[PDB]
Order: structure tokens, then C-alpha cells, then sequence
């Protein structure tokens, strides 16, 4: 089983861990900036 | 000796065919290491239970029991720290394969992109040559053009 | 027994990394450098032809 | 008896996964990924063409 | 917008990151200078004959 | 192993450590003048 799994991996490498760290990071902003506006939307 | 134009093509094929090879092999030493990482968690696991077994062996004031146990544990634990530093020595060395292996894959486009542009030149210069030697030019009044040798016909 | 285990989980590592450095060599004197300009790169073989 | 069936629980739990992840491999290597541009994908082999 | 919130210290993987990548598109940039330039000298040749 | 790493070292030459303390030693002003203009292009 891992024999394959590894061969996926190496062929397709995934995102780096610096990467991950950016994505979620512009995630939050994203939330808080629409939830940010949406106190200041509706009030 | 061949022909320099034709040896190219067969060359890379080969080329291709080793890489993957090299993709197959890596991947095997990854299941080795993961393979006895997962081994050595089971391990301690067992030592834990026995550490966990000696927690209540003297609750009742047995501590002679509870004796028995933690020297049994340590065997285990001479296990546990032979393959940590296994692992350590196999963590840093197939990273720097990976590494080898990234960069000739880059490295081998390089070369298949120039290889169809070099023939392209071969082909055209070759024909011109074929081409011009039968320009059958009037002016060389020897046979050597064709048409003149037809004119003296 | 335990003995013959350690020595079995190394043999596939080993192999590895000779099939990953063999064809490392066997790549690279295939280079074909453009600097050579003496027939040794087979690329500048065919720029002198 | 009791361990008979304590293998055959799991037997089919394994073939599970290794369907699951055979399989995975061969939706992979036809990704077709666009960035190849070498023909390794099937579809920037079609581009060249 | 890395540093927008005062981050600094996260802009300048970034821009560490990205060199890697231009050394590419500068790599690729002369190679094609000179293709350029070869192929229509061909082209000449091909129409005149 | 070592005898076939050898080969390919030699038979390609690697940087010489000169060379390497100029990549890098240019990459920082590249990365500090882009950092440097960062903050004055954005303000
Ligand atoms: N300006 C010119 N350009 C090309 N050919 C010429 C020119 N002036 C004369 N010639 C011809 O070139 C020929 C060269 O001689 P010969 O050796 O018989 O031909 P080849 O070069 O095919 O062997 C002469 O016979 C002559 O008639
Ligand atoms: N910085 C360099 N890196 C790699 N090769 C170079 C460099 N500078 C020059 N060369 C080339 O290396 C070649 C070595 O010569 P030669 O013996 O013909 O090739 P080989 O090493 O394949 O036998 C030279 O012909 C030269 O053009
Ligand atoms: N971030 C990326 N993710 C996946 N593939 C990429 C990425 N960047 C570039 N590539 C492509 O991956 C390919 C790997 O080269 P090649 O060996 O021809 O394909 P394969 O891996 O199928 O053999 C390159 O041609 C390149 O275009």
C-alpha cells in the first residue's frame, strides 16, 4: 500500500508547508474582514 | 561508429527509461522508513503498557511486583533508542536523493527541447547541399552542370 | 533471528541509492555541454557537422 | 475458531485500500497536468500537435 | 498584502521565494534570443531555394 | 557508491566556493532592494 501512495506523492508533489501556511493565513483575514463589515453592514 | 544525428534519438530514449527506473527505486526506500517508524511506535506503546501495569503494581503496597516491571521495561527501551538514531541517519540521507533525482529531471527537459531544434538545422543544410550541387549552373561549360552537358549533346 | 531482521531493512536502502547514483553517472556524461567544442559533447559533434 | 474470524474481518478491509489506492494511481498518471509541456501529458502533447 | 497587517517577517520568505523563479524566466529569456534569430536565418534559406 | 559520485564531480566541475559567495553574496541586495523599494513604493 505505501509503496504506491509514495509514488503519487513524488509524481505530484503537494504544496509545501509555507504555502499551507498561506493559504489558511489569507483565510482568516478574508472571514474577519466580511465578518468585520458585517457588524458594520448591518450597524 | 553511427551516424552522430541518429545516436541522439537513442540516447535519450535510454535516458528516459533509466529515470523512472530511479522514480520506482526511491519510492521503495520511503516504505522502509516509514515502515520502522510505525514498528518503533509499537514498541513503546508495549513499554508504556508495562510502566502503565507497574503504576498500580505497588498500589497496594506491592512494591516487589512492581520490581520486576520496570527492569522489564528497559529492555524494550534499548530497542526504542537503536532505532531513533536508525531513523536519523536514514531522515537526512534520502532527502538529499530526492534532491538528485528533482534537479536531473529538470535538467533532462533542457536538453529534449534543444534536441528537435539542432536536427531542423541538419535537415535544412544537408538538403541545400543536395540542392545546390545539381544547380546545374551554365556557366561551367565542362559536364559538370547537366544542362551544359545536354548543350554539348 | 532478531539479528537477521537488521539486516534485511537496510539491503533495500542500499539498493536504492546505488541505482539512484549509477544512473546518475550514466545522465551525465550523456551532458552533451555546449563548452566543449571537441566532439566529446555530442551536441557540438553535430555543430561542427 | 475465534481467531478464524478475527483474519477474515479484516481481509476485506485491506482490499478496500489497496482498490482505493491502485486505482488512485492510475487517475494520477493520466493528470494530464498542463505545465508538463515535455508530452508527458497527453493534453500538452495535443497542444504541440 | 503580507506585511499589510505589520508582517513583516512573512514578506520576506516571499520575495526570498520568488528569486528562484525569476532565475528561471532570466535563463529562459536568452535562450530564446537566440532561437529567435536562428530559426528566420532558416526561413531564408527555405524561400530562396 | 563514493567511486561513481566521484567521477561525476570531476568530470563536472562544481562551482568553486568563490562563485558561491557571489550568488548569494548578490542575492541580499536583490531581495533588500526589492524590501528596500517595498516600503517606499507602497509608501
Ligand atoms: N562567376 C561564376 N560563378 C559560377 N561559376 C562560374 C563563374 N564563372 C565561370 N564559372 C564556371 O565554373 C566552372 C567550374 O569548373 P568545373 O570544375 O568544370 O565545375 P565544378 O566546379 O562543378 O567542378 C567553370 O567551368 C566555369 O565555366
Ligand atoms: N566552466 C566549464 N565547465 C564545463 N566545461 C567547460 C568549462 N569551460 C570549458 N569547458 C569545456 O570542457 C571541455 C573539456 O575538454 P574535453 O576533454 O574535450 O571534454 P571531456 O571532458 O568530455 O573529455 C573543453 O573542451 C571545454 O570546452
Ligand atoms: N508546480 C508544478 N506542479 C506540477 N508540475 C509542474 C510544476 N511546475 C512545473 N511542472 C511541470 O512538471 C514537468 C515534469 O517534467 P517531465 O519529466 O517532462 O514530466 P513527468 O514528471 O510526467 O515525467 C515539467 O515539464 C514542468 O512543466
Amino acid at each position: 500500500i505505501l509503496e504506491l501512495e509514495a509514488e503519487r506523492e513524488l509524481l505530484n508533489p503537494p504544496p509545501s508547508p509555507l504555502d499551507k501556511k498561506f493559504e489558511q493565513w489569507e483565510e482568516q483575514q478574508a472571514v474577519e474582514a466580511t465578518l468585520a463589515a458585517m457588524k458594520a453592514r448591518r450597524s | 561508429q553511427e551516424a552522430p544525428e541518429d545516436l541522439l534519438e537513442r540516447l535519450l530514449g535510454e535516458m528516459e527509461l533509466e529515470l523512472i527506473e530511479l522514480r520506482r527505486a526511491l519510492a521503495q526506500t520511503i516504505a522502509t522508513f516509514k515502515s520502522t517508524e510505525r514498528q518503533r511506535d509499537a514498541q513503546q506503546l508495549i513499554a508504556q503498557r508495562w510502566y502503565e501495569k507497574a503504576q498500580a503494581a505497588l498500589d497496594r503496597g506491592n512494591e516487589q511486583l512492581a520490581r520486576e516491571a520496570l527492569g522489564q521495561r528497559q529492555s524494550y527501551q534499548s530497542h526504542t533508542e537503536a532505532l531513533g538514531k536508525s531513523l536519523g541517519e536514514q531522515r537526512a540521507l534520502v532527502e538529499q536523493v530526492r534532491g538528485q533525482l528533482q534537479k536531473l529531471e529538470r535538467k533532462y527537459l533542457e536538453l529534449k527541447s534543444q534536441k528537435n531544434l539542432y536536427l531542423a538545422r541538419l535537415k535544412s543544410a544537408i538538403a541545400a547541399q543536395k540542392i545546390e550541387e545539381i544547380a546545374g549552373n551554365l556557366d561551367n561549360a565542362s559536364a559538370s552542370s547537366l544542362f551544359e552537358r545536354i548543350e554539348t549533346k
